RNA sequence: GUAUGUCUAAAUGCUCUUAUUUACUAACAAAAU
RNA sequence: GUUCGCGAAGCUUCGUGGACAUUUGGUCAAUUUGAAACAAUACAGAGAUGAUCAGCAGUUCCCCUGCAUAAGGAUGAACCGUUUUACAAAGAGAUUU
């Protein structure tokens, strides 16, 4: 219970929060902060940090003042401000979501503008046009350092990571596509999860490849392009209908 | 010359004085990607985080929406939903293209539905029509896990596949489970025949892929 | 309205130092500001150049405006002088130079550029701490002839603040007595050489 | 050093590349020829890069070989080249890790 | 299927509809047109299938 | 009739005011130097002084924009009424 | 930044000899520079017919050829070169050699002079 | 005679904002800041431009890292604004550098003075401004003159050698030069930065240029002819016919040039007549122009080599006719 | 005036050879006593 | 904290009423996922015309360099392809009512 669990957080101290870029290119472009004169390198690298939320989550300088938006850095697991952060440090609970449900159309749970069109890769901060709570997970091969695991095991792992991060609606691992679809109750929660699990390893301490988790490439967590197979579609339609009904009720 | 900002009642705030700054060609509208004046207000003086307008007035007019909330000017519903309702009683297709979106924005037709929402005549009629229209343990036998979890809590990690329909709840405590049993949709430990059959079928389906 | 806050130079220095290794998403806007500032960089240059400390001056303190982003820094003050006094000073300097020339077998003329193309120009913080800046160009005076001028002649603000000989610290007008004026005239014999 | 190739392989550029390689680890696996005999490549990343390069090459080969003048002998030659590329790729998928 | 790479923000003329000019709302307006369009589109789904 | 003098004057004033205003606006836009209500609720508009280094009009970026003609009313295009030579 | 640039910038540590050595070390590895058929732009002096598709490429017509060194020199110390071309229509590799005994060229299994 | 209106100087406006604040600073420190800030600006702008391969020295001498491929070169040719700015910065550094040196125990006061003097006279040699803006040449000349005067005054009884201070007049001259630049740089550099942020939509070329004039004129003539033909008679699918008309006109012109009679049987009297009239007009415009060119040539009045050749040809043709 | 365009999934040190260059570019310009 | 008054203890100290001063800052939050380009490899490769080459324009929902209404960009980019109806009149022959 994050309020009475703790106050403190201090995820990654301001001594070592991050080095700035990773060398692609020959020369370093001061204006873009991106290496130039060459592009060789798959670029996506695994997060040095992570959100162990039960430990970390806490009261902030924001909580007292009445901040709406949660801390991106906290989600990522590297908020060096900690208790003096102005953005919130906890998993988005229901009440909080309700409170910022007016704004949640235009901008994310992080207080940053949702766009009109999706990014072509479905890669970040979803559109305000299509509301969504549904994350594509990918690069699970790369996130587990090419480990010969059972799909079931992988699914379980995903559940473990994602359940903690937010109230789950439903999850699907797929062998053929080699992916992990997750759906949440609240869009905000989903967003938070995405922020967290971007570039994260799925591995555990008990695994034998724990010390070389950094050398791999992390989870590619993105937005879900809707499932075409028909039952799912039907379900979605039903949900939409229900929503409409609710809206109508509210109106009258 | 400039038209005025279209900010809703709930968008703007609950107070009888708000101060805002206008920033002419501040940002590009999110829909249209075309320069427009940003209004941004603080609601109450001291309440943190600003509320900048994210869309151009023209676009707002077309969709008939709050320039901050992105919700129907009248009913305060997401554009999809409001439009969907109207359809139920045709929806807008924002054209997600670099050039075309701008063109669409500049058109002044009130895209789709917006007209109905604008007019007292039409919105009201639609509403009326709508009204008329209206008037450890495995678990077996689709619904979301956040509901299941809630139910469990009420009764007092929770895995559930849907292709399987096979929910293996693991409280990890003999106390929680033994309280859970007494205080009380097939629920064993770690038309019945029909149910069994269906379950089996589901399992088979899960296992063929 | 109410005038600008006289800030501490320390703050300015800190600001400057911060925007050396500037390559984060932090100060995105500072880079923009910097870019914008090119507009006024020539103005800044003109200002700084104008304020050049004269050879009768070890180190001039100068008024400075600076963008809080750290993008540009204008020397703000415009250096005005008591004309005759200025002329006298220049004459004195000239005389000193001549004397130096007479003295020295070889005069060690500077090499250019003064610092290397590789070596990045030392921050001012390496040589605030250093010893008193070596003596500037002001000729050997005498109590008999140049009795009046000697005390102030070689000062940053040629005539002191809070005196009856100039308007005040704004340093906009001056009124002199005779003997000082005479002394100045005598000094300026090289430059003011007019028919 | 007209026509760009010369510029690319001008000494200064080479030096720069070397420096990059030394500090940070920027290589251009496009720029160097892929080695013939695998198992003289202890690092995994390098191997992966090589594999990627070969895949790219194969793709390139494929793109061109379906051109309209199909009866010309160049296409035929490439067919063997394509096969070779495939073989190389397969080899690169060695089972050390 | 791979799309033609864009050069400087152009339109892919499948989606979006290109720079549309109106139907021009006339006096003898009838609502069968929409139905007809729908019917036409139904057939093309079949073709696709 | 040749239009009334007063009327003409008025017209001049209108246009003169407008054109002048337009010119002023243009001048303002050029980068070289030298109250409201929503619904029932009253609202104060302000203009904050942005920093003089940052781009004045950060919105604009020299965008191409095709416009629709939007001619809803129909122009009547009226008229009246050896081919081998011509 | 300008074609007549007097001095290219060097890093503050650039032992020129050392740099050269390094380059050499990374020249055997290098893709380009360690290969034959280096490109060239040339007009065609022979004025000849492409043997496959009979395309009559005339005198002085410009092409982006490949110049390669023929190891077997003429006499002793005066080199001779293969100069590859493609026919405009069909992509057949025409080429020719420069045997300097006659102060002229020789056709090399590409086309025929006429 | 100066501005009646403008009280509002640049600094005052800046002060009136919240973004500037003001300190009192040692002049050397200020200079150093300028050098650093200026350097940053030039790097930042350069990086924005994309050209990361043109490296700035801390002395402001810009030059390229590799040898640039042609595309890169094209991308990365900075112009008369940026280079001018760089030059200015370099100059500043040089004076500031000398003062820094003086402050440090490295160089005497007299020496410092002399160095400054050298800089101000030798701006010309020390660093290319003149390259980019060659009216700085006047300033340079003035400085030289001053040096000549000053040195002769200063080394009268004393002999020839280095060590003449008295940088004042030179300094003054440079300051005054800078005044002019302030404006030019503000238009130029400012414009460049605007472009970088918001890069122009639809520029309009200008036919008052020697180049492009003739072509433009021809085009105009063609248009006029087409209009006339349209006016003349009814047509169905006239676009196709326009091309034909144009071709006919061209042919007529060619004939005129040659002195061939342009008689085509199918051409109807009126259209043909109109075409003839326009070719006559062209001839009038052309012949006169040729004559003018010839006159210019005779004088010795900035004729273009190509233009002269044309005149020679045209005139020859006329003679033949 | 050193053109251009498509194409891109996310072994180690060692030394020895030189009074040169398989050098490349031609957008630039073209006459006699 | 400054202080100008009142009330208690020994001008010194507590307890009070006032006056003075009064709402900053954010279109921004620190690494991959809200969009920089060159470069590189591979593959081809240069306006008319037979060929070689100059320059100028033109159209555009393409831009870049340029202070630019100079100038320059592969003749700067794409234009070189598709191309069957405001459709009529006359004559001859054939099947159906
Ligand atoms: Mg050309
Ligand atoms: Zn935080
Ligand atoms: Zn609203």
């Amino acid at each position: 219970s994050w309020r009475d669990k703790s106050a403190k957080v201090q995820v990654k101290e301001s001594e070592l929060p991050s080095s700035i870029p990773a060398q692609t290119g020959l020369t370093f472009n001061i204006w873009y902060n991106k290496w130039s004169q060459g592009f060789a390198g798959n670029t996506r690298f695994v997060s040095p940090f992570a959100l162990q939320p039960q430990l970390h989550s806490g009261k902030t300088r924001g909580d007292n003042d009445g901040q709406l938006f949660f801390c991106l850095f906290f989600a990522k697991g590297m908020c060096c401000l900690g208790p003096k952060c102005e953005y919130l440090h906890h998993i988005p609970d229901e009440e909080d979501i309700g409170k910022l449900a007016l704004r949640t159309e235009v901008l994310d749970c992080f207080g940053r503008e949702k766009f009109a069109d999706y990014r072509e890769d479905m890669g970040g901060i979803g559109s305000f046009r299509k509301k969504n709570k549904t994350l594509y997970v990918g690069g699970i091969d790369g996130a587990l350092n090419s480990k010969h695991l059972k799909p079931a095991q992988i699914e379980s792992r995903i559940r473990f990571v994602f359940s903690r991060l937010g109230d789950i609606d439903r999850i699907r691992y797929v062998e053929s596509k080699n992916c992990g679809f997750v759906k949440f109750k609240y869009q905000a929660n989903a967003e938070f999860a995405k922020e967290a699990m971007s570039n994260q390893t799925l591995l555990l301490p008990s695994d034998k490849e724990w010390d070389d988790r950094r050398e791999g490439t992390g989870l590619l967590v993105k937005w879900a392009n809707e499932d075409p197979d028909p039952a799912a579609q039907k379900r979605l339609q039903e949900e939409l209908k229900l929503e409409s009904l609710n809206m109508m009720v509210h109106l009258i | 010359n400039e038209p005025p900002p279209n900010i809703c009642e709930q968008c703007l705030g609950d107070e009888a004085n708000i101060r805002m700054t206008k920033i002419p060609q501040g940002s590009e509208c999110k829909i249209c990607t075309l320069p427009f004046t940003l209004y941004h207000f603080k609601t109450s003086k001291r309440s943190n985080n600003i509320i900048k307008t994210l869309i151009c007035v023209r676009c707002a007019t077309q969709r008939n929406i709050c320039q901050c909330c992105m919700l129907d000017s009248r009913w305060h519903i997401p554009i999809q939903l409001r439009d969907h309702l109207i359809s139920l009683v045709v929806m807008t297709e924002e054209a997600k293209n670099d050039m075309m979106k701008r063109f669409l924005s500049l058109k002044n037709v009130k895209l789709g539905g917006a007209q109905i929402t604008s007019d007292p005549s039409e919105a009201d009629n639609i509403v009326d029509k709508l009204k008329n229209i209206l008037l450890s343990f495995f678990l077996y036998n689709s619904i979301p896990e956040w509901k299941i979890t809630d139910t469990v809590s009420q009764l007092l990690s929770l895995i559930v596949n849907h292709k399987a329909k096979c929910g293996g709840l693991r409280f990890q405590s003999s106390e929680l489970g033994e309280r859970f049993v007494s205080k009380i949709f097939i629920i064993p430990w770690s038309t019945a025949e029909n149910i069994k059959l269906s379950l089996s079928l589901n399992k088979l389906i899960q296992l063929e892929l | 309205y109410t005038p600008k806050a006289e800030m501490p130079p320390e703050h300015l220095r800190k600001i400057i130092n911060t925007h050396s290794d500037m390559a984060s998403k932090m100060y995105n806007t500072d880079k923009k500001a910097f870019l914008g500032a090119l507009k006024y960089l020539p103005h800044a240059i003109l200002k700084l150049l104008e304020n050049m400390p004269h050879p009768w001056e070890q180190a001039k303190e100068v008024k400075v405006l600076y963008h809080t982003s750290g993008a540009i820094t204008f020397v703000n003050e415009t250096p005005r002088v008591i004309e005759p006094v200025y002329t006298a000073q220049w004459s004195a300097t000239w005389i000193a130079m001549r004397r130096e020339k007479r003295d020295r077998t070889h005069f060690k003329r500077m090499r250019f550029p003064p610092f290397d193309d590789d070596e990045p120009p030392l921050s001012y913080e390496q040589h605030i701490e250093n010893i008193e800046p070596l003596d500037p160009i002001n000729l050997p005076l005498d109590s008999q002839d140049d009795e009046y001028v000697k005390d102030w002649l070689y000062d940053s603000r040629p005539l002191e603040e809070d005196s009856k000989k100039v308007n005040g610290t704004s340093y906009k007008k001056w009124s002199f007595d005779l003997p000082e004026m005479s002394n100045l005239y005598r000094l300026s014999t090289p430059l003011r050489d007019e028919v | 050093m007209s026509r760009n190739v010369d510029k690319a392989n001008s000494v200064l550029v080479r030096f720069q590349e070397q420096q990059a390689e030394s500090a940070g680890g920027y290589k251009d696996y496009s720029r160097y020829q892929r080695p013939r005999n695998v198992s003289k490549v202890k690092s995994i990343k390098e191997a992966n890069e090589w594999k990627r390069q070969v895949s790219k090459e194969i793709k390139q080969k494929s793109t061109r070989i379906y051109d309209p003048s199909l009866n010309e002998m160049q296409i035929a030659e490439l067919n063997d080249e394509l096969n070779n590329l495939f073989k190389e790729w397969k080899r690169w998928q060695w089972h050390i890790d | 299927v791979a799309i033609k790479k864009p050069k400087k923000k152009y339109g892919t003329d499948i989606d979006y509809n290109e720079d549309i000019v109106y139907e021009q709302a006339p006096m003898p307006g009838i609502y069968d047109t929409s139905t007809e369009d729908r019917q036409i589109k139904k057939k093309f789904e079949q073709f696709e299938r | 009739p040749l239009p009334t003098k007063a009327e003409i004057q008025e017209c001049t004033a209108r246009t003169k005011s407008y054109i002048q205003r337009l010119v002023n606006a243009k001048l303002a836009n050029s980068n070289n130097r030298a109250l409201l209500l929503n619904n029932s609720h009253h609202i104060e508009v302000v203009s904050k002084q942005m920093d003089p280094l940052l781009p004045r009009f950060v919105g604009k970026k020299a965008r191409k924009v095709v416009a629709p003609t939007e001619n809803d009313e129909v122009v009547p295009v009226l008229h009246m009424d050896d081919p081998n030579e011509w | 930044s300008e074609r007549k640039a007097i001095n290219k910038y060097y890093p503050p540590d650039y032992n020129p000899l050392e740099a050269e050595k390094l380059s050499r070390k990374m020249a055997k590895k290098l893709k380009t520079m360690n290969k034959s058929h280096a490109s060239i732009r040339l007009m065609t002096p022979f004025s000849m017919r492409c043997l496959e598709c009979n395309e009559y490429i005339p005198k002085s017509r410009k092409f982006n050829g490949k110049k390669e060194l023929l190891k077997e020199k003429y006499l002793d110390s005066i080199k001779i070169y293969r100069l590859t071309i493609s026919c405009p229509r069909c992509a057949n590799s025409i080429a020719f050699r420069t045997d300097p005994g006659n102060s002229d060229y020789v056709m090399e299994v590409g086309g025929v002079r006429n | 005679l100066p501005t009646n209106h403008n009280k509002t100087k640049l600094l005052k406006s800046l002060k009136n904002t919240k973004y500037f604040q003001q300190t009192t600073i040692d002049w050397v420190e200020a200079g150093l800041q300028l050098c650093r800030q200026g350097h940053n600006m030039l790097n930042l702008l350069i990086h924005r431009k994309g050209l990361t391969y043109l490296h700035l020295d801390y002395n402001f001498n810009l030059k390229p890292t590799k040898t640039l491929t042609t595309k890169e070169r094209k991308k990365s040719r900075l112009g008369n604004s940026f280079h001018l700015m760089r030059e200015l910065l370099k100059m500043m550094k040089l004076i500031v550098d000398t003062h820094v040196q003086f402050r440090l125990g490295n160089v005497d006061a007299f020496q410092l003075a002399d160095g400054i003097h050298y800089i101000l006279n030798h701006i010309g040699q020390l660093t290319g401004i003149y390259r980019y803006k060659y009216k700085v040449m006047h300033q340079i000349r003035a400085c030289k003159d001053l040096k000549h005067i000053i040195y002769y005054k200063f080394n009268k009884n004393l002999g020839k050698g280095p060590g003449c201070g008295f940088w004042q007049p030179a300094w003054r001259v440079w300051l005054n030069f800078l005044r002019g630049t302030i404006p030019l740089l503000e238009r130029y550099i400012g414009n460049l930065i605007t472009r970088q942020f918001e890069g122009r939509s639809n520029e309009i070329v200008k036919t008052t240029t020697k180049q492009r004039l003739d072509a433009y004129y021809d085009l105009e003539l063609r248009n006029s002819v087409m209009d006339d033909i349209l006016e003349m008679m009814p047509e169905s699918i006239r676009q196709k016919k326009a091309r034909t008309i144009l071709q006919h006109l061209s042919e007529a012109w060619r004939c005129w040039k040659a002195n061939i009679p342009w008689d085509v049987p199918g051409m109807p009297a009126p259209i043909k007549k109109i075409i003839e009239r326009y070719i006559k007009s062209k001839a009038d415009a052309w012949v006169s122009a040729a004559h003018y060119n010839r006159e210019r040539i005779k004088r010795g009045a900035h004729v273009e080599k190509t233009m002269v050749k044309k005149n020679l040809g045209r005139l020859t043709r006329l003679w033949i006719k």
